[PDB]
């Protein structure tokens, strides 16, 4: 469970990639997270966007250990 | 949602300075921290917690964890002198520590430089005159500012500024004595006396001399 | 370059109405949040307002709420702030600045600020400066900016063209309410009859500016 955080950590190491499509998973071996901007908020500008509102995360799991 | 910091942080020269910024739960939050010299516009120093904007010296560092944000400064050095402020973000409201004014202690001590300037001939000739005192250079920043009609303490028509700090991290001041034409010519002469760490430096104008 | 320029200060009176702007320049202006902070004199950092790109969402400070209205002209590069129903304990250096953050990370910071703008909220009216020339004896020489209010006065010597050696210091503060301060330059003894030295002293509040020429004897 990773905490809020740690995942707007995620957030700003690919703010140059963040968008409406699902991001690569934040790890490439274990348990990590892939972040997304909500279909629905897809319309907002990036400064319009708050992470309570218009965030999605999911867990990915790597096998490349 | 409130940010609380320590209003001053002293430091020898060389050494590390810790300015802490704390807040319920302040590091689930991005903190950032500005630095503001007197007389300037503030400057961000640390950002997102940790980073460093391209330009700011390597010694600045941060880190935020807990109910704590921490601006570390390691080998302080004169030119760091300033307040330092704390921001981070709540429900759409922006909100700043009440600012921490750093100190770089043991500075080298400097006697003030003294410049008096008599009343002008514009001035004097519209009726009034001004004797200027400006003294800078000095180090540490406290000055008595004392001023003599001949050799009478003069206790009227004085006004003298605390004093501020000078880019070079040391002192200035200033001190004005306003007096008449027929005073000013009438008088053998009048004195500006700075004192600093107990000693004296004393200039003196008289209207009978260029 | 990313440079913010406030304009719009000076003195009001209690209850009376300002309204600030700040031009943008060097950075895409209609894509980023803005805001505006103040500092009262001797005090600390206050946020005051924000406006995002499409001004779509707007926040205040409490202190500040229904009274003050911030707004912006993207084809225009600038930030407003309206000042309703004004109080004295609204003056301070008023601010502008970007917010180059991350919202999505609820990261925020302000980046560049503005050279801010002094709003002075008092019953007194303005005074422009008696300027004086401190004649030289290198060699010491100045302008004496004598009784105007409210702050502030800025000196430059020569247009600008003379920055080595300038010593501007702070203003006092009079028993009769007004300042006064002093600026001198140190420059070669030798340059005293070739170049001209000229203080431009501009007191903005009053609209005043006075260019004099200080000369030996």
């Amino acid at each position: 469970e990773p905490s809020d955080k740690h995942i707007k950590e995620y957030l700003n190491k690919i703010q140059n990639s963040l968008s409406t499509e699902w991001s690569p998973c934040s790890v490439t071996c274990g348990n990590g997270i892939q972040v997304r901007i909500k279909p629905g908020s897809a319309n907002k500008p990036k400064d319009e966007l708050d992470y309570a509102n218009d965030i999605e995360k999911k867990i990915c799991k790597m096998e490349k250990c | 949602y409130e940010l609380t910091q320590p209003p001053s942080v002293s430091v020898s020269p060389g050494q590390t300075a810790s300015i802490t910024c704390s807040g319920d739960k302040l590091g689930d939050k991005y903190a950032c921290w500005y630095q503001q010299k007197p007389g300037q516009s503030p400057v961000v120093v640390i950002y997102q917690d940790t980073k460093r904007p391209s330009g700011i010296p390597e010694r600045f560092s941060g880190s935020n964890s807990g109910n704590t944000a921490t601006l570390t400064i390691s080998g302080t050095q004169a030119m760091d002198e300033a307040d330092y402020y704390c921001q981070a973000w709540d429900s759409s409201t922006v909100v700043f520590g009440g600012g921490t004014k750093l100190t770089v202690l043991g500075q080298p001590k400097a006697a003030p430089s003294v410049t008096l300037f008599p009343p002008s001939s514009e001035e004097l000739q519209a009726n009034k005159a001004t004797l200027v005192c400006l003294i800078s250079d000095f180090y540490p920043g406290a000055v008595t500012v004392a001023w003599k009609a001949d050799s009478s303490p003069v206790k009227a028509g004085v006004e003298t500024t605390t004093p501020s700090k000078q880019s070079n991290n040391k002192y200035a001041a200033s001190s004005y004595l306003s007096l008449t034409p027929e005073q000013w010519k009438s008088h053998r002469s009048y004195s500006c006396q700075v004192t600093h760490e107990g000693s004296t430096v004393e200039k003196t104008v008289a209207p009978t001399e260029c | 370059e990313v440079q913010l320029q406030e304009s719009g200060g000076g003195l009001v009176k209690p209850g009376g109405s300002l309204r600030l702007s700040c031009a943008a320049s060097g950075f895409t202006f209609s894509s980023y949040s803005m805001n505006w902070v103040r500092q009262a004199p001797g005090k600390g950092l206050e946020w005051v307002s924000s406006i995002t790109s499409s001004s779509s969402y707007i926040y205040y400070a409490d202190s500040v709420k229904g009274r003050f209205t911030i707004s912006r002209d993207n084809a225009k590069n600038s930030l407003y702030l309206q000042m309703n129903s004004l109080r004295a304990e609204d003056t301070a250096v008023y601010y502008c600045a970007r917010d180059p953050g991350i919202a999505a990370a609820d990261n925020h910071w302000f980046d560049p600020w503005g050279q801010g703008t002094l709003v002075t909220v008092s019953s007194a009216s303005t005074k422009g400066p008696s300027v004086f020339p401190l004649a030289p004896s290198t060699a010491a020489l100045g302008c004496l900016v004598k009784d105007y209010f409210p702050e502030p006065v800025t000196v430059s010597w020569n247009s600008g063209a003379l920055t080595s050696g300038v010593h501007t210091f702070p203003a006092v503060l009079q028993s009769s309410g007004l300042y006064s301060l002093s600026s001198v330059v140190t420059v070669p003894s030798s340059s005293l009859g070739t170049q001209t030295y000229i203080c431009n002293v501009n007191h903005k509040p009053s609209n005043t500016k006075v260019d004099k020429r200080v000369e030996p004897k």
